[PDB]
């Protein structure tokens, strides 16, 4: 507990001390470019698709997304994207691989002009380790 | 993260025994107990009951780093004496008194009417 | 939110005492003190756990969803 | 009767008060320790979630469910899985409990550790059931449910130790005093003007001889009387708080003197 | 059985597909969630 740090009752860390509850939320656009190029929502093939993430993609449904329930860790692949330009390149987005957790919510909606566009949310609890400030 | 399993502080690892006794090369007839998987709860237990002990001249534990759930414990008996037989003893002379607390604690409570 | 079962620094159960409390108190009429002392939480650890409780779950229920 | 000597002061299902003498302070703190940290439990260890319409997190009620104490009377007949032969969880090594709640009511519907159910087999033993100390006779309440909210849950307990969690610690706090008259000196009394006003008097005082100024310090005195107080969760009786503590450390210092003779074998 | 997305407000299940209209039937509200995966979910109660 030297030079301002601080020792902890790992018993009391246990019994719910200081933790808590993490939510982050990711979002994507299916964008249009121009006349023709459209991305999309689907779970990319691997021999169809370019630049594929070394992560996992199965748990995609076939919307492209995760349901909410799964749990997930780093570099899995929470929303399946691809930008169809010629077959397809891979614009899917990985949850951040310093994380991991459950997905608590999945949204999808049309915004203003009507572009198809879905927000994740994951649910993370952190519980008091040991570089953790008070 | 990088956060041990909780196991790790009771179970034994592969192939780990729970003694390994060293011989203390600096003092004659002195040895060099490493406790795996054990912390305060059995060293200064054994410590304590190993400086009850006339024919034993030296006893300390230290636990190195609390990271890890193991202890050091350092033995040294007079000539003729062997420092093992010494922690022999001394275990047993712990179950021993350890055996009429638990009977002396049963009889005592069995007279009480709550 | 939500009662903590097992008071933080002891672990002596306090997820039974919650609604026994906010009774000694309406019903009772009896002060915070003498009801977490009549439900037997004699450690400052265990009151604290009672005393400094924020019941937050109850306004999340008013939610329709 | 022989070596060191209980003298119990109070009893009840939750507390044992007693005074241990003729005994090291080294095995009176062991044995402190070993109860608080050593005895085996059962509690709940995996949850599996059907369906949750709460407010709260999947894992916020998981915890707490870890938390509710279970009955651990026959604990000593159950075996750990990792030590049992089957594939994740059986009969022989666990507890099946069921939660299924509903908002079937207007007002709010409230979840209680007695709303848990036995599914497994219990072979007959006491065990795994939620302890209920409640006047009410409801337990632990777990969680607060509207109109559509419905739980619906399954419970893995296991045997344990506090050591890997502090929801496997069968004893609350376990109060611990000796010499309540400093006669042995191993604390000096931080003061304004004086130590003996300035500092509260011992319950224990009235259990010991006052040491009497006009005498010399007695450096020979050594710390034997043990004034403990031992506090029980529920899962296990604050007797067997006590005894399995003195019988767990005694199989402790048991496997010490089998693991020398396993190596005298070479 | 199966609702692939729920209606945000009043709770309505849906089920809809791709290319259906991203709405609720009988409440206006484009807002719409997902419903949980039936591929059950444990967790440690630590
Ligand atoms: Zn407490
Ligand atoms: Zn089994
Ligand atoms: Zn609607």
């Amino acid at each position: 507990n030297q030079e301002d740090s601080m020792i902890m009752n790992q018993s009391s860390i246990d019994r719910g001390l200081f933790r808590s509850l993490f939510f982050r939320s990711y979002m994507d656009q299916e964008k249009k470019y121009g006349m023709s190029i459209t991305e999309t929502f689907e779970k990319p093939q691997r021999t169809n698709t370019l630049r594929m993430k070394h992560g996992t993609y199965d748990k995609l449904d076939d919307d492209g997304l995760i349901a909410p329930g799964v749990r997930v860790s780093g570099e899995d692949v929470i929303i399946g994207k691809t930008t169809p330009i010629s077959s397809k390149r891979d614009a899917s987005t990985p949850l951040r691989s310093t994380e991991n957790g459950i997905v608590d919510q999945v949204l999808v909606t049309t915004n203003q002009d009507g572009l198809k566009f879905v927000k994740v949310r994951v649910r993370t609890t952190k519980i008091p380790q040991i570089g953790d400030k008070f | 993260m990088n956060a041990p399993d909780r196991f790790e502080l009771f179970l034994l690892g592969e192939g780990e025994s729970k003694l390994k006794i060293d011989p203390d090369t600096k003092a004659p007839n002195a040895v060099v107990i490493t406790f795996e998987k054990e912390d305060h709860t059995l060293g200064n237990l054994i410590r304590a009951e190993l400086l009850n002990d006339r024919k034993v001249l030296f006893a300390a534990y230290k636990v190195e780093h609390p990271f890890f759930a193991r202890f050091k414990l350092r033995i040294q008996t007079t000539e003729g004496y062997d420092p093992k037989d010494a922690l022999k003893n001394a275990c047993n002379s712990i179950i021993n008194k350890l055996g009429a607390l638990k009977t002396n604690f049963e009889t005592e409570w069995n007279l009480q009417t709550l | 939110m939500i009662v903590p079962v097992r008071c933080f620094s002891c672990g002596k159960v306090v997820g039974d005492k919650w609604e026994s409390y906010l009774n000694l108190l309406q019903e009772d009429e009896l002060d915070e003190g003498t009801a977490l002392s009549r439900l037997g939480l004699k450690r400052y650890c265990c009151r604290r756990m009672i005393l400094t409780h924020v019941d937050l779950i109850e306004k999340f229920l008013r939610y329709n969803p | 009767e022989e070596g060191p000597q209980v003298k119990i002061r109070e009893a009840s299902k939750d507390n044992v008060d007693f005074i241990l003498s003729n005994v090291d302070l080294a095995m009176a703190n062991s044995l402190r320790r070993v109860m608080i940290a050593e005895i085996p439990t059962l509690a709940i260890d995996s949850v599996e979630v059907e369906t949750n319409t709460t407010v709260l997190a999947d894992e916020f009620i998981a915890h707490r469910l870890g938390l509710i104490p279970l009955q651990s009377m026959d604990i000593e007949q159950l075996e750990y899985s990792r030590d049992c032969f089957c594939e994740d969880h059986c009969d022989k090594c666990s507890v099946v409990l069921t939660l299924q709640a509903f908002g079937e009511s207007e007002s709010t519907t409230n979840v209680y550790s007695k709303d848990l159910v036995i599914v497994s087999n219990l072979m007959g033993r006491n065990i795994g059931h939620p302890i209920i100390q409640d006047k009410e006779g409801n337990g632990v309440l777990i969680c607060k449910l509207r109109k559509g909210q419905e739980l619906k849950l399954t419970c893995v307990a296991k045997k344990g130790i506090a050591k890997e969690h502090a929801k496997w610690g069968p004893a609350a706090a376990i109060e611990f005093e000796y010499d309540p008259w400093n006669k042995l000196k191993h604390t000096d009394y931080w003061y304004e003007q004086d130590s003996a006003k300035e500092w509260p008097q011992s319950k224990n005082c009235e259990y010991e001889d006052p040491p009497n100024e006009g005498d010399p310090f007695d450096y020979k005195a050594q710390a034997d009387t043990f004034y403990m107080n031992v506090e029980s969760v529920g899962s296990i009786p604050v007797d067997q708080v006590v005894v399995r503590g003195i019988d767990t450390l005694q199989k402790k210092v048991a496997s010490i003197l089998l693991a020398l003779t396993q190596m005298d074998q070479d | 059985a199966t609702l692939k997305y729920i209606c945000a407000e009043c709770s309505s299940k849906l089920s809809l597909s791709r290319t259906d209209a991203v709405r609720c039937k009988d409440c206006g509200h484009r807002i719409l969630l997902k419903a949980r995966t039936k591929r059950l979910v444990q967790f440690e109660a630590r």
